[PDB]
């Protein structure tokens, strides 16, 4: 069996009215080989403002973390950048 | 409350160190407890009720590459003296970058050792992704180790493969950089939980492991004790204040908003900040975290603070928030840093100019001048002005970062004096900065 990490990624918004669903969503319509969505939640990071924290798990050998952060932050209309909160080999 | 301390365990992909570093989170601590419960009532199946925790590990691993339990990765437990925030060292090669400059470096690395004859030596090998983990936490100063020797029960417990273990393991690490005399070497069954937290009795033989501290020796039976065993480091809340941001917002009625991780010093509403490499100055309004406003945000919080007089446009991620009456943060012209060259396919030449990864910064910079090339361990100057470095090298380099850029000493500020260099898909190379050449 291969390899693999699970990431639990922090995705921040522009500002307090950033649509946090969207953002979630364009986060999980991203597809491919190895990578699997898990659990999110909107955690307030203070001033009003929410992150999404939201859990995935990847086969190393198959999904790049540097690419996988590059393309959610192309949804430059709901997303200001994106850290890793944790990660854990399975 | 109990000492904050953070673990990295690593290890060969056959060790078992998922397993071993589940069961302590399992029993010491409180992660994903909800699937836990589950499974410990649907073991009832496998006979009359008796369950294994390895069988109930063995569950959740596959309930989470479902992506359908609750809990985020960050795990911890608790030690009779510790919180333990533990990393089971993910294999995906991301992950050496964020090992690096990634938020919580260890201050123990555990490292787990398979006992089987073809598994111990798959282990060892000089270009196996252990060793490499192992070289980079002796280079970021993780001087804290213990060794668990697992599946001491596939080799039937024999002191003998025990022993031969601990010596060839020994040379191992002896040879990254460690004194062996101060690693505890616990052998042990990540499945059926001998020394995991309590000892065992399949190994008449066994006293007990031990390792020379500056006070004294230290003895113990298990791999619990052994982590309850480590020393107390001591934390960054006297030296000067240092907050690398993240992000910055504009949030109406507010202001700007800067959200960052207090790396060292403290934050308090009242105090007057400045940010590096910009140099503006201002006072801090509030200080806010997660649902709290804060007094005071200390080493470890991710907070957020407002200040007045100051676009979002002026400050941004990778600036350096700190104390501007406190030896405040500044922009440097160039910064020299010992340098690591971990294996890759290629070799460096003054000139070279890769992306470096350093706290919330992302700049590529300069290897202006290759100074001296030293010895790994000693740091002993072996030549002047080599010529080029290859994987392995450990020498002196002169940097000159493209943007303005704030970096610090890693004696003086740990967390902003260490580096990832990165190339081809990889983290190439890790940097200590050792001098400043600051700006004014
Ligand atoms: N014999 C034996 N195998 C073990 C022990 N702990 C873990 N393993 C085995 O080592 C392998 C995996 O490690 P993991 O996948 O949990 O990192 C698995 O095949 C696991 O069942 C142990 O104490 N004894």
């Amino acid at each position: 069996p291969a390899a693999k990490s699970i990431v639990t990624l922090d995705v921040k918004p522009w500002d307090d009215e950033t649509n946090l669903e969207e953002m979630v969503a364009n986060v999980k319509a991203i597809e491919m080989e190895g990578l699997t969505w898990g659990a999110h939640q909107f955690i307030p990071i203070g001033f009003g403002i929410k992150k999404l924290q939201i859990n995935c798990v990847v086969e190393d050998d198959k999904v790049s973390l540097d690419d996988l952060q590059q393309s959610i932050e192309e949804d430059e209309d709901h997303v200001q950048s994106t850290d890793i909160a944790a990660m854990q080999k399975l | 409350e109990k000492s904050h301390i953070n673990v990295v365990v690593i290890g060969h992909v056959d060790s078992g160190k998922s397993t071993t570093t589940g069961h302590l989170i399992y029993k010491c601590g409180g992660i994903d407890k909800r699937t836990i419960e589950k499974f410990e009532k649907e073991a009832a199946e496998l006979g009359k009720g008796s369950f294994k925790y390895a069988w109930v590990l063995d569950k959740l691993k596959a309930e989470r590459e479902r992506g359908i339990t609750i809990d985020i990765a960050l795990w911890k437990f608790e030690t009779p003296k510790y919180q333990v925030t533990v990393i089971d060292a993910p294999g995906h090669r991301d992950f050496i970058k964020n090992m690096i400059t990634g938020t919580s470096q260890a201050d123990c690395a555990i490292l787990i050792i398979a006992g089987g004859v073809g598994e111990f030596e798959a282990g060892i090998s000089k270009d196996g992704q252990t060793r490499e983990h192992a070289l980079l936490a002796f280079t970021l100063g993780v001087r804290q180790l213990i060794v668990a020797v697992n599946k001491m029960d596939s080799v039937k417990w024999d002191e003998s493969r025990f022993q031969e273990i601990v010596k060839e393991t020994s040379n191992f690490i002896k040879k990254v950089g460690y004194n062996p005399k101060t690693v505890p070497f616990v052998p042990i069954s990540g499945w059926n939980g001998d020394n995991m937290i309590e000892a065992t009795t399949n190994a008449p033989w066994y006293k007990g492991w031990e390792k020379e501290t500056k006070a004294g020796v230290v003895k113990g039976k298990t791999l619990l004790e052994a982590i309850d065993a480590i020393e107390q480091p001591s934390r960054p809340t006297d030296k000067p204040l240092r907050l690398p941001l993240q992000d910055v917002y504009k949030i109406g009625g507010i202001g700007t908003v800067p959200v960052g991780r207090v790396e060292t010093g403290v934050i308090k509403p009242g105090m007057v900040v400045t940010f590096a490499p910009a140099g503006v100055t201002t006072e801090v309004k509030s200080v806010e975290m997660h649902h709290e406003q804060l007094e005071q945000g200390v080493p470890g919080d991710n907070v957020g603070f407002n200040v007045k007089n100051v676009s979002v446009k002026e400050i941004r991620r990778g600036n350096v928030c700190g104390d501007a009456k406190n030896d405040p943060p500044k922009g440097c012209a160039s910064f020299n840093a010992t340098v690591i060259v971990l294996n890759h396919p290629g070799q460096i030449s003054a000139g070279y100019s890769p992306v470096l990864d350093c706290h919330t910064a992302h700049i590529a910079c300069r290897f202006d001048e290759l100074l001296e090339k030293n010895d790994r361990r000693s740091g002993k100057k072996l030549e002047d002005h080599p010529k080029f470095l290859k994987s392995g090298d450990a020498a002196l380099v002169k940097f000159v970062p493209s943007k303005p850029m704030c970096v610090e000493a890693f004696s003086e500020y740990p967390p902003l004096g260490r580096f990832a260099v990165r190339d081809m898909r990889q983290t190439v190379a890790v940097g200590v900065i050792k001098s400043v050449d600051k700006t004014e």
